[PDB]
DNA sequence: AAAACGAGGGCCAGTGCCGTAC
DNA sequence: AGCGATACGGCACTGGCCCTCGTTTT
């Protein structure tokens, strides 16, 4: 009811379009393809009474919602751009606070700078960071200078207070602040980490460059190799995301000085006053630079990005929050004493190894091992020279009793010592590394005058490559091996021959050890090169390899290592305890510097809502806090959030040490959050952008059918029932299709459903044929299909028709390539143009792949935007505390209150709702399917995370330190109006 | 199962034939030699350091072995209990707060009538209610890293949870063995039981500060006996396939090992400047290292059975002094955990032993 | 007198009412100590074992049992180091008349009913030939008696005397002055071989060792001296309108205290944090004043801390938030002095190594 | 007596593989 | 035309510039 699905809407009385033609080529593709196998499963229908529309279309009610979202920023932007610049001042104030400079630049003492806009750099001492200590900033008006308490010689205590710049005006319009990387300096803002506000929002020149004129990180690897037919036709016109070169591409005036000492990063504090004025007149240029390209990009940003959608949604996007506490500091050291522990556990086992084996250097026993004869095994003992003199050898030149009268004999042998002492050290110069050991040792040795020296051998790893063949047994053999890769792994007869010759002088080879280890392994170059494993003699070549680039060293292969081949000795266990080890660190040792610098403002119970005092939370002398997640408001592609920290945040392992970090953003007492995530939207949107320029209707595709059919909840998706064939669940078939759209090489396609499933290549390569056929078909000597009936001819004139190229059958690759050979924006729908560098007037392009994913990731973007918006217009229309957005691109969660919750979790169906019926309304019909209509879930709770039951590895016991419980959304949801007296 | 050879030989347990799992176990052993006693003199010290001294709150006990009213104690618990009102007047009743104290004590055994006495290291921790898992569980978590430290192979210390006959949590700590798990250390949550029978009048000078309030502390307690777990630290330090070249070594942790370096006379004989030997001698145990002297002895032998005789002994360091050094002033040195001749200066030699043993306390 | 209260207050024993007599404290019987008995006892001990452990050649250390090892328990601390005898000969290669070292707790029975007192005491049993044991025992005597004089305020306070008998030829013991009786601290005894000749017969060819390609069975001096009458000894050696104990640096327990002096802030909490881990991180006894939780007065705070026997009070202003500038204030001399934080460290340090001199 | 050349180690940036998210 | 895509970092390894010290030079 009706259509195979739609649900009561008041967005349009008409409506079909029918396409009887149309629908009658659909059906019967559907029935050949073929599915009329339906379930016939009514979803429950839901009728509420819908918020206001203010017509005629949502296109127009999303346009002017954004449209006065972002008018008085729109305002102030122009009020940058007719600015007239009043000159630099000849001198800076060394005055803490802000220092107006109008007129010939002199000095006004000012608590805050009251302009309705201006550009803006922060400046920070990283020596003893994270706090503020230089600013300048321009204003239409005249200019302005901030300088930190950082003027008087002290000995503070940093606990990070509420001394970061102050920019925001009171009360008892209204701000815009552009920049380079905006969020930096946001970050830095006194009024920003306030639980409740802003009116402030942020506009990054950097987000701009990108939605502008971006390019790839691929694109950004070879401009800098500035220094592929028509592939060097853009090299011009677009530039990478430093400030010089956005500069010197948007300005093109004068290259910008950079800052040679880089003091504020590689001086301490006592260095920066000394050249105070310079470094001011450095930041000064920064704003200035800002300012101009700021000028320049706005009007081509909104050329190019007509849409007020992506406009507003750029700018709610900037301002996410993340609320915190003590338990960060404990999460910190807790997770810290866990990373040095283990660490310690491992160096100590790899070190002790390493010194056992160290013993085998006499006498010339090393040259049998069969893993330790490629390295050093030097014997140094320098130096000295000759000072004393002459012609005489220096090398070779049971009685009781009860003696103490020589009370001072112990004092004479003391003044001998010393006086033996200082007489030698005049001998030596410069204190090297310990000779006696072999050279292998001494690398894997810390120096001696180094301030952080470990006893024995430090510095062992994982992932080294001397230690893994230091131990490891290898694959059904003994040695292992490394020159263009190391030990061959993961990621009609063939012969070849072999040699052994002698000439002198290389290293000695031995290979019998080999084979007896052979034997020893079994008594539980060919053949035995398959499936087996065994070692050669020498050569050396590939024989029987399936990667194509190898892998130093082997530390995901735990199945591979918990099965028998391989293992390790000596000895035992040890091997996938050590491989264990190194799983459980490997998020936090590539992202402790990241975590523990994120810093983090604390503010006191004087500039909290006291509506948190009165709840029966203080809680016992604790201190609630937050930070500013400090994001990109637009990265390519297509100009999504790009955080270093917060968007590479592990999820939440029973394996991972820091695989909390992302729960660890706890809700202030009154307050929780509710979020939610797009279950899914790339699939969907692929499906419709192939079912809308098929026909009317969603289902009119055999891809586009299948995804809007299964539902998570106790059934089964598109991922799901190819997750179930089988087939591996779920992350990894939701990989395996998002890689299919996107180039499903037969290869890749290959090694990948091989790496998940675990099985033989035959039967793989077999299902993987099968799987093929969704992009089966496509098209003198050419591929045999054409557009004529047959290939074969004879001289027949056809250069005009080799123009047209899709795929045919199952999928809709053609329309993602549609939209891939326009010369002109490729904008769907919104609606928003991309790079001078990726548009194929005047590149080759040859950038396929990156285009299809850039037109289906902007659906999703813009996606986001329009959440975005829409969660923000019915947040403020109606009486729902708490905006503070935070979102991770398919993922966003609000931080609402323990009261608003669930008319917040509404807010969110209502938006996912809108948002699918834009999509929808943009390609036609304004009718939409059942089951992608709502959010399948919405999580509400106090911290953010995966999924609403939370388990964990650092602390443990999760509920056992003061935390609460999730709760799945869901259908309950649904009673609970938009209006304020609901219950 | 074949060390015991190395015990005898090299003092560091009683040369006894006698000395079965059981009669070790019980703590009905005869006495260990001067290496084992510096041994575990040297693990409860470090057990001080990582319990009293770092730890603020915390106060030394000193606990009587009998009672003023035959048998004495079974615990030291007790006598620390004791001591709650006076230890809380000093602390300002500023609860939690703790004492802890290492002494000896006597268990009453059935051998299948006699009794074995052990050294054991006790803390009480005086906690509030309302935190009482939590500092059970913080507790719990810096036993076994304070012993999983110092371990060749810390896989064998484990950890049990385990509920009293009542109800009460508590943790057990477990050393593997060659012939299984040993209990080597009791951490338990005595629910202010003992301390109200103690003292049934006043109920009112056992209140502590909490913060805002003044509660009835519940009783924390971790006992751990140190001799089992000197006997542990023994095993853990000896060494086991396919080696194709075997030595005998114990490899103790550098911090708790008996003797720290070993210095003798070499080339040799070479008379009579070797006074300066007793300067290094001085000078090194002035620092506080210990260091075996070499100079009166009967061997005159090949340098690998006194580097195997050091090696037994779990010696650090051997420094060699020849004359080659009375000329220049370079020392030979040979390490236990890496068998390698290694020249240096002296003064050097000294502060290298220093930052060796400081830096090995670290990371 | 006026001492044993201020060691109530102060908690260098244990509470008590009426067993605070000094009857009682020279008896075992006990109300053992307080934290401030139990680290000057430990230090005490350490300096002990230091000034055991310098000596040429190698002294062993050992531990006996307590209890009757069939079978109570130990009144002197000789027995169990004369079991292992015969073992240590084989680690001094039997080459050198030798001792074996030990501190531990010792019992004695204290006289309505009976009962049993304790008392900590540091024995060491020094084997050596008869022609050289008296040269070798007043050796001992001098180091010992120089060994109390070390850390004494007065030298005068600790007297040597001579004796003999019919059983030990010649022996000497070490009193102390209180001045209100002058007590035993120390014994020292030259046993004969008999001692040992009781317990290993035989086949006693095991007994004697090689002095010079000689056999002959070792005569035995027994060193046995008091830790807790020693504790007491210079607990009334350190007692001097002003009540100050002037124990020694080296000896004294905590030997520094650091409060602060401006109104409750988490700043001057985290600086007097830092400093307590500098300080400690050097091995540095150090209480922490600035808990706190008021800070009342100064005069009676330094009255604390001096009957406290602590060798330095630190003062931790706000002002130190920003010159580093901190006060200092000595217990010698008790002069209110002014220095940076960064410093502290090594004078404290160099201050301690001062006072090592003989 | 004094000028010059080669060996050793740190600071630097580039490169290859791997770690996570969506 | 052929294809995993958008990123964010880490550590291990390396060839090259630069300074210091010694072996070799009026
Ligand atoms: N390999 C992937 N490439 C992508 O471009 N994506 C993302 C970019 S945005 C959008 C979000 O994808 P998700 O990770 O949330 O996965 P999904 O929502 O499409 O599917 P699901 O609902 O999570 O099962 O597709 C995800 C991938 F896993
Ligand atoms: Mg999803
Ligand atoms: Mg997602």
């Amino acid at each position: 009811m009706l259509s195979r699905g739609l649900h009561e809407q008041i967005f349009g009385q008409g409506g079909e379009m029918p396409g009887e033609a149309a629908v009658r080529r659909s059906v019967e593709h559907l029935q050949k393809h073929g599915l009329w196998g339906q379930p016939a499963v009514p979803l429950p229908d839901v009728e509420l009474r819908l918020p206001p529309l203010y017509g005629d279309n949502l296109d127009q009610h999303f346009r002017l919602l954004a449209q006065k979202q972002s008018l008085p920023y729109l305002e102030a932007a122009n009020l940058l751009l007719q600015a007239q610049l009043p000159p630099k001042p000849p001198a800076w104030a060394w005055a803490e606070g802000w220092t107006r400079y109008g007129p010939e630049g002199e000095a006004v003492p000012v608590a805050i700078p009251e302009e309705r806009a201006l550009v803006f750099d922060v400046e920070v001492c990283l020596a003893e960071g994270t706090c503020p200590t230089l600013a300048v900033a321009i204003s239409p008006s005249a200019w302005y200078s901030w300088c930190s308490q950082r003027l008087v010689e002290e000995r503070y205590s940093w606990t990070s207070q509420l001394s970061p710049a102050d920019l925001i005006p009171l009360e008892v319009q209204e701000q815009l602040v552009v920049g380079h990387n905006v969020s930096f300096d946001r970050a830095h803002i006194r009024e920003q980490y306030l639980i409740q506000g802003s009116r402030m929002r942020f506009l990054d020149t950097m987000s701009m460059h990108m939605a502008i004129s971006g390019l790839s990180s691929f694109q950004r690897s070879l401009w800098i190799a500035a220094k592929a037919i028509s592939s060097w036709d853009w090299l011009d016109i677009s530039s990478v995301n430093s400030l010089a070169e956005v500069h010197r591409l948007y300005v093109g005036g004068p290259p910008l000085e950079k800052e040679p000492r880089e003091l504020f990063v590689k001086g301490t504090m006592k260095d920066i006053r000394e050249n105070f004025q310079d470094l001011m007149q450095y930041c000064a240029q920064d704003v200035w630079a800002t300012h101009e390209v700021f000028q320049q990009q706005l009007p081509l940003f909104l050329e190019r990005c007509p849409h007020p959608v992506t406009l507003a949604g750029m700018l709610e996007m900037g301002v996410s929050y993340l609320p915190v506490n003590q338990n960060w500091e404990r999460y910190l050291a807790e997770a810290q004493g866990t990373y040095e522990e283990l660490q310690r556990e491992m160096k100590k086992s790899l070190m002790d190894l390493a010194n056992d084996a160290c013993q085998l250097l006499s006498g010339e026993r090393y040259k049998e091992d069969p893993w330790l004869w490629d390295l050093e095994w030097d014997l140094q003992e320098f130096k000295q020279k000759k000072a004393k003199k002459v012609k005489k050898e220096p090398a070779t030149a049971l009685g009781p009793c009860s003696e103490e009268e020589e009370f001072q004999q112990d004092v004479m042998a003391r003044a001998c010592l010393q006086k033996l002492k200082g007489t030698t050290e005049l001998l030596p110069k410069r204190p090297q590394h310990l000779p006696g050991h072999p050279g292998w040792y001494r690398k894997l040795c810390p120096r001696l005058d180094d301030p952080a020296w470990t006893p024995g051998p430090s510095l062992l790893s994982l992932q080294m490559r001397v230690t893994p063949k230091l131990m490891a047994l290898t694959w059904d053999g003994f040695p292992l091996h490394y020159s263009e890769r190391h030990g061959w792994g993961y990621l009609n007869l063939a012969k070849l021959p072999t040699g052994t010759t002698l000439e002198s002088a290389g290293v000695v080879c031995p290979y019998r050890a080999i084979e007896s280890l052979y034997r020893k392994h079994c008594l539980e170059p060919y053949n035995d090169v398959d499936i087996p494993g065994c070692w050669f003699f020498k050569l050396p070549h590939k024989d029987g390899n399936s990667c194509n680039v190898g892998s130093p060293f082997a530390k995901d292969f735990l199945p591979k290592m918990e099965d028998g081949t391989l293992q390790a000795g000596p000895g035992g266990a040890s091997g996938p305890r050590a491989l264990e080890i190194n799983k459980m660190i490997s998020f936090w040792r590539n992202a402790h510097k990241r975590i523990s610098s994120q810093m983090v403002v604390w503010l006191p119970r004087s500039a909290l809502p006291r509506a948190v005092i009165r709840h029966p939370d203080y809680d016992e002398e604790g201190l609630y806090g937050a930070i500013l997640p400090q994001v990109v408001t637009a990265g390519t592609i297509t100009r999504r959030a790009v955080e270093p920290t917060w968007l590479t945040a592990s999820n939440a392992r029973p394996d991972r040490v820091g695989s909390e970090l992302k729960a660890m953003v706890q809700a202030p007492p009154g307050y929780t959050l509710v979020g939610a995530d797009v279950d899914s939207q790339e699939l969907w949107i692929a499906a419709v952008l192939g079912d809308a320029h098929f026909a009317g209707m969603h289902g009119c595709t055999a891809f586009g059918w299948m995804t809007l059919q299964g539902r998570k909840s106790r059934g089964t998706d598109l991922h799901s029932k190819t997750a179930t064939t089988v087939g591996i669940s779920r992350e990894h078939a939701k990989i395996f299709n998002y890689g299919r759209i996107y180039g499903a090489g037969q290869p890749f396609a290959e090694r990948l459903l091989m790496q998940f499933n675990h099985r033989l290549t035959q039967q793989e390569a077999a299902e993987k044929a099968q799987q093929m056929y969704a992009a089966t078909k496509g098209l003198l000597r050419k591929v045999q299909r054409e557009t004529a009936r047959k290939s074969q001819w004879k001289k027949w004139e056809v250069v005009a028709e080799r123009a047209w190229k899709g795929g045919t059958e199952s999928e809709m690759f053609n329309k993602l390539e549609s939209i891939a050979t326009s010369d002109i924006p490729r904008t769907p729908v919104l609606g928003c143009c991309i790079s001078r560098a990726l548009e194929p007037s005047a590149v080759q392009e040859e950038f396929m792949t990156s285009r299809v994913n850039w037109v289906v990731q902007s659906s999703a973007v813009d996606y986001l935007h329009l959440m975005l918006v829409a969660m923000k217009w019915l947040f403020e229309e109606f009486a729902i505390d708490g905006r503070f957005c935070i979102s991770i691109h398919d993922e966003v969660r609000y931080l609402v209150r323990e009261e608003d919750r669930y008319r917040a979790a509404l807010a969110l169906q209502i938006t996912n709702l809108l948002t699918r019926c834009m999509f929808a309304y943009k390609l036609g019909l304004n009718d939409l399917p059942q089951s992608v209509a709502f959010f399948s879930a919405v999580d509400i709770d106090r911290c953010l995370r995966k999924e609403v039951t939370m388990d964990c590895k650092t602390p443990s016991n999760p509920t056992g330190m003061e935390r609460r419980y999730g709760i799945p959304q869901g259908e309950a949801l649904d009673i609970y109006q938009i209006i304020e007296l609901t219950k | 199962a074949l060390l015991e050879i190395c015990q005898r030989r090299h003092f560091l347990s009683g040369s006894k034939q006698q000395l079965s799992r059981d009669s070790l176990l019980s703590g009905c052993h005869p006495g260990f030699g001067p290496l084992g006693v510096e041994l575990r003199k040297n693990l409860a010290a470090e057990w001080w350091t990582s319990v009293v001294v770092f730890r603020e709150q915390v106060f030394p006990v000193d606990a009587l072995h009998h009672k003023p009213g035959g048998k004495l104690r079974e615990n030291l618990l007790h006598g620390a209990l004791e001591h709650y009102v006076n230890c809380l007047d000093l602390v300002n009743k500023r609860l939690p707060y703790g004492l802890a104290q290492i002494g000896v004590c006597f268990h009453p055994v059935f051998d299948t009538k006699s009794i074995g006495e052990k050294t054991e290291a006790s803390l009480v921790w005086f906690t509030p209610p309302r935190t009482s898992n939590q500092w059970l569980d913080f507790w719990l978590r810096h036993r076994l890293q304070w012993w999983r430290k110092f371990a060749m192979s810390p896989s064998n210390f484990s950890s049990s949870d385990c509920q009293d006959e009542e109800g009460r949590k508590g943790n057990k700590l477990y050393y593997n063995f060659p012939w299984g798990k040993e209990l080597i250390e009791t951490l338990w949550n005595l629910g202010d039981h003992e301390l109200l029978h103690m003292y049934p009048g006043n109920v009112s000078k056992l209140h502590g500060r909490d913060g805002r309030k003044n509660v009835v502390p519940c009783v924390l307690s971790v006992n751990g006996d140190l001799d089992r777990g000197m006997l542990a630290y023994l095993y853990d330090s000896f060494q086991t396939r396919k080696k194709n070249l075997h030595r005998k070594v114990l490899k103790l942790h550098p911090c708790l090992a008996p003797i720290k370096v070993a210095l003798d006379v070499g080339r040799g004989p070479t008379l009579e400047l070797r006074q300066v030997c007793q300067g290094l001698f001085n000078e090194l145990l002035e620092n506080g290292i210990s260091v075996w002297p070499g100079y009166l002895e009967t061997m005159q032998s090949s340098l690998e059975q006194l580097y195997s005789k050091y090696d037994e002994m779990s010696i650090l360091f051997t420094v060699l002094v020849t004359e080659t050094t009375l000329e220049n002033g370079l020392i030979h040195l040979r390490s236990r955990d890496t068998t390698m001749k290694e020249m240096m200066h002296i003064s050097k030699l000294k502060d290298f032993l220093i930052k060796y043993i400081s830096s090995a306390k670290n990371v």
